[PDB]
RNA sequence: CACAAACGCGUCUCAGAGAUAAUUAAUGAUUUAAUCUUAACCUAAUUAACUCAUAAUAAAUCCAGCCCUAGAACAGGGCACA
């Protein structure tokens, strides 16, 4: 019974571990986890927590590139909200459709 | 990148000594980042079973600051086990008795309630003032930024800034101060 | 600014008033149409205990507050600044706005404990020995409730009791 | 090679001795009262080692004093090496006295019972008479149960030990155990007589411990008797410093001497 | 089981408490305080 | 004054030896980031 | 997370919803011939 | 960067007999009790005193003789 | 002193002052009017 | 009290500093008077607690046998004067 329950909880435990690692590597770049995740989603970069943790552990430069992209998207969104103008759009804030 | 297995392991799981100034800083905000560093939640290689943990040296403990009236309201309760041996000491009295005790108890509280808490506490060094032994000073890697911005007093303000700040109101000449 | 001068010359007391030069208001305020000082200078919901350059403008040299009929503030802001001045004085700012006592400065006492955002007086609050359980919790109040209308860039409300 | 002798200061403290408790004697006072004195014989007191203030406590230095001589054949190798480097035979009881920095004495210096003068208050530390594993009535003084009113196997039992709701006994519960073999201190014991030839101190009142045991004597630390070391020899008693032999018996101003006119009231 | 009307304020069900908190009155707040507005 | 390689170690001598090994590997082209072996049919 | 942003942009609340990450064939033969279709 | 510190000092060298001087740097040994040794180890490695105590037969028998290894 | 929950002036010479975290009705002419807010 | 000991009914000793709650007054604005101040500055008279000076232990690896005022066993103190 404990084996079945722990098999169910293993996914949650490993997801929490990946989230903790992504945080660690994010505040190591001076960026918070919620902002990093939302700005990575806004860039249509659909990398799950496991892959993000793998990149954080073994690809420091790639993870720093991802953090820089997420941050840049964050200032782009903040500037768009401050300006409140339909015409001014950021470079990385453009949305691409399916093809 | 192209290291041998043993040096790569040592570099990955090496211990780091951090410095933390405690002058005019809240114990909760200091000890929260302290607990983060002791657990190792700042490492992407972190795991509960692994022994990933770094040392933290907190200085200027005697000059700590409490927000609000916590100095007179916050209490610390202990019991010696013997009947009638239940003591409740105010935060001010506890700080006057032992300056280290405040931050020590805050870190102990925010550390996990597992058996590893004692192990990570043994890696914590707290000093009331800027008097750190050389053997520990030679281990420091970096100093973490203060979590709270210390406000300046009136005399600490520069005269050019004082003149730049406008006078909102004009006092009358007939009034006496 | 007026000053009372007393001269003692052979069983004779001379009390005289002296008028000195006083600084005036800056020429260009952002909002000249406001009658009230802070909320014509556009500082409403902007100042705090950290802001000493604004709190120190209208206070007596001995740390006392100044009358509203002389200052000109609207009542809410007068009360807010009274609370802020009390908070700064208890926190340890405004070091030169203390009375000068040559006798009491030699017998030093216990070091002044650092504090900030303190609401009550340090000598009037009794320590909470029961501290309450989770459902009924006796909080330690931090900061004055009059400062709840200040601008919050983060957007989160200010925790006045913790 | 004596160490420099510093002048006495009001905040200074003095070194003690380690004597041997001989017995008890009566002693009458000039007002007709009868006191009981205990005999403390200073056989062999020597300063063994000196620990500096910062390396011992940070407030006061420590001087180590040895007691009565013992045999070399039953001591350990390290103790024998220490006494070999010191140049003195091994001692039985080795104690530590907390002294001020101005009353330090070179190790290897002997101490004599004339270190205390007639009229003074001393504190006595020793292991009391160990009565072994004793019952609760003799250890804590609890009242027993009635002996013959039907009580069954309960005449000396402690009875209830705790409370039903607590479901446990408190750590401060009084119960039978070891009694006596522990270091106790008696404070404010007046000294009436100092015998110089045999090095004997007559201390008023009872002394904790059996006869012929080693006893640690020091000044009284009571707040009422804090500053009586002014008239007393500050570093210690040096018989060679004065170049004058003290009288055989040093008496107090109230002790009725054995040679007395058989005082009568008027 | 208590009556419909009681003296102890009849501590309320959680969803009704949430409903009351949501439907609490919100006074109209002007942009500028009219006291020392012109 | 140009960094060609770096190496970690428990002691300074071991760290220097590891740095020399890393520089040697970089010079010889045998690096962890090198081209994987070509397994194809020419 | 990020569901409201995707709903505003028109994509599904879940990246698994009708997106190219799931609709496209995730593998094919090295020759280039199409793979057997997916049961889902 | 900073230069590499180098510490090379041999104070055990004797001008009379270097053969004995060489053993003067190798004849250093020390032995302590369990308590003091565990305290010294805990102080040196910044850990607790309970880690260095041994374990029983039940735990020593159940350890895997050939644990799996990756890489 | 009398400890009370509600304080009132029993004469025109009483004055109300906040001290030690409580309210105090102090009277000099009639000392029996001394009231302390509990 | 028919043991060298134990015992009371017999004898000896028993303490300095800080700190406070209630409550008094000095100085002083909001409220240029006054006002002990969930206004500051130093204030002074102040309960019991509670901590701290101070006091006790606080020299590691000889232990076969024999004594002990040391002890259930294990431990601990002695075995050179004589
Ligand atoms: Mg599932
Ligand atoms: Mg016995
Ligand atoms: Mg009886
Ligand atoms: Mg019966
Ligand atoms: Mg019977
Ligand atoms: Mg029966
Ligand atoms: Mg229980
Ligand atoms: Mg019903
Ligand atoms: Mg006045
Ligand atoms: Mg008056
Ligand atoms: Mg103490
Ligand atoms: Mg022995
Ligand atoms: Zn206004
Ligand atoms: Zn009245």
């Amino acid at each position: 019974v404990k084996c079945t329950r722990a098999r169910r909880l293993k996914k949650r435990s490993l997801r929490t571990l990946w989230i903790n690692r992504i945080t660690a590597a994010s505040q190591e770049h001076g960026l918070k986890y919620p902002a990093f995740i939302i700005n990575l989603i806004k860039c249509q970069v659909e990398l799950n927590r496991k892959v993000l943790a793998d990149l954080a552990i073994y690809e420091p430069k790639t993870f720093k590139s991802l953090a820089a992209l997420a941050k840049r998207r964050r200032e782009e969104g903040f500037a768009a909200a401050l300006g409140d103008g339909k015409e001014p759009d950021g470079i990385f804030s453009r949305v691409v459709q399916h093809r | 990148s192209s290291f041998s297995k043993a040096p790569q392991q040592w570099a990955t799981f090496a211990r780091v000594w951090y410095l933390l100034d405690g002058k005019m800083q809240p114990p909760g905000k200091l000890a929260a980042m302290a607990s983060v560093k002791l657990q190792g939640l700042h490492k992407p290689v972190y795991h509960q079973l692994s022994d990933c943990g770094d040392h933290v040296v907190i200085m200027n403990t005697r000059h700590i600051a409490f927000s609000g009236n916590k100095w007179e309201q916050k209490v610390y309760s202990s019991h010696t086990g013997y009947p009638g041996g239940f003591r409740q000491v105010t935060a001010a009295q506890l700080h006057q008795k032992d300056p280290v005790a405040i931050v020590k108890l805050a870190i102990y509280g925010m550390l996990p309630k597992n058996l590893h808490r004692r192990t990570m506490m043994q890696r914590l060094h707290l000093f009331p003032d800027e008097d750190i032994p050389e053997d520990i000073l030679k281990n420091l890697v970096e100093e973490l930024p203060q979590p709270r911005k210390v406000p300046r007093r009136l005399d600490e303000y520069t005269q050019e800034e004082i003149e730049a700040f406008p006078r909102v109101w004009s006092p009358p000449e007939d009034y006496r101060l | 600014f007026r000053e009372v001068v007393e001269i003692l010359d052979g069983k004779t007391t001379i009390i005289e008033g002296r008028i000195t030069e006083t600084p005036q208001e800056s020429p260009n305020p952002p909002n000249p149409t406001g009658q009230c000082p802070i909320c014509r200078w556009n500082l409403k919901h902007k100042y705090n205990y950290e802001d000493v350059l604004l709190l120190s403008q209208f206070i007596r040299p001995h740390g006392g507050m100044l009358p509203r009929r002389i200052t000109g503030l609207c009542q809410e802001e007068h009360l807010k600044i009274e609370e802020c001045v009390k908070m700064a004085h208890r926190a340890g700012l405004l070091p030169n706005h203390r009375p000068k006592l040559p006798e009491g400065f030699v017998p030093k006492s216990k070091p002044r404990l650092n504090r900030y955002l303190t609401r009550w007086s340090p000598r009037s609050v009794k320590p909470i020995y029961n501290k309450g359980h989770r459902w009924n919790k006796v909080r330690m109040p931090v900061g004055s409730p009059l400062l709840k209308d200040n601008v919050s860039y983060s957007g989160r409300p200010l925790l006045l009791y913790h | 090679e004596p160490w420099p002798i510093h002048p006495w200061e009001p905040g200074s403290s003095r070194v003690g001795l380690i004597a041997l408790k001989l017995g008890m004697m009566p002693l009458w006072t000039k007002d007709g009262q009868k006191h009981v004195v205990t005999l403390l014989q200073v056989q062999d007191c020597h300063v063994l080692k000196y620990t500096p203030k910062e390396n011992h406590n940070g407030r006061m230095a420590a001087l180590t004093v040895g007691g009565k001589t013992v045999s070399h054949f039953h001591k350990s190798a390290s103790i024998l090496e220490f006494y070999q480097e010191l140049g003195l035979p091994p001692k039985q009881k080795v104690k530590i006295f907390n002294v001020t920095e101005n009353a330090v004495i070179k190790p290897g210096t002997p101490l004599y019972a004339a270190h205390f003068r007639p009229g003074q208050y001393v504190d006595v530390t020793a292991k009391t008479i160990g009565k072994g594993f004793q019952g609760v009535m003799r250890r804590w003084g609890f009242k027993g149960q009635p002996a013959t009113h039907g009580q069954t196997k309960t005449h000396r039992r402690p009875g209830a030990i705790s409370t039903g709701d607590v479901a446990r006994v408190w750590p401060g519960t009084k119960m039978p155990g070891q009694l006596g073999n522990i270091d106790r201190t008696a404070f404010g014991l007046k000294v009436w007589r100092i015998n110089t030839k045999h090095n004997i101190i007559y201390v008023n009142g009872s002394v904790p411990g059996h006869k012929n045991c080693l006893v640690k004597i020091k000044d009284s630390k009571l707040p009422a008797y804090k500053d009586f070391c002014k008239n007393l020899p500050f570093p210690t008693y040096f018989p060679d410093g004065d170049e004058e032999a003290l009288p055989e018996d040093l008496y107090d101003e109230n002790v009725c001497q054995p040679g007395a006119p058989s005082i009568t009231f008027t | 089981g208590s009556k419909a009307v009681t003296r102890h304020r009849r501590v309320m069900h959680f969803e009704r408490q949430k409903l009351m908190a949501v439907t609490e009155y919100i006074p109209p707040k002007p942009t500028i305080n009219p006291r020392c507005l012109p | 004054r140009k960094l060609i390689a770096e190496g970690p170690g428990e002691t300074v001598l071991v760290a220097e030896e590891e740095a020399a090994r890393v520089a040697l590997r970089k010079l010889f082209g045998f690096t962890e980031n090198r081209r994987p072996w070509d397994y194809s049919k020419p | 997370a990020g569901s409201q942003w995707r709903l505003q942009q028109g994509f599904a609340a879940n990246p698994s919803g009708y997106g190219p990450l799931t609709e496209l064939p995730d593998w094919s033969y090295a020759d280039g011939r199409p793979a057997p279709p997916m049961k889902g | 960067t900073k230069p590499i510190p180098r510490p090379d000092p041999v104070h055990n060298i004797e001008e009379t007999h270097d053969l004995v001087l060489k053993t003067r740097l190798e004849e250093k040994g020390e032995h302590l009790e369990q308590g003091p040794m565990i305290e010294q180890l805990s102080k040196m490695f910044f850990t607790t005193k309970h880690r260095w105590y041994p374990r029983g037969q039940y735990h020593r028998r159940r350890r895997k003789p050939n644990p799996p290894k990756d890489r | 002193f009398k400890t009370k929950g509600v304080l009132k002036k029993r004469c025109r010479d009483c004055y109300l002052v906040k001290r030690r975290g409580r309210w105090f009705i102090y009277c000099k002419t009639n000392p029996k009017h001394k009231q302390r807010q509990m």
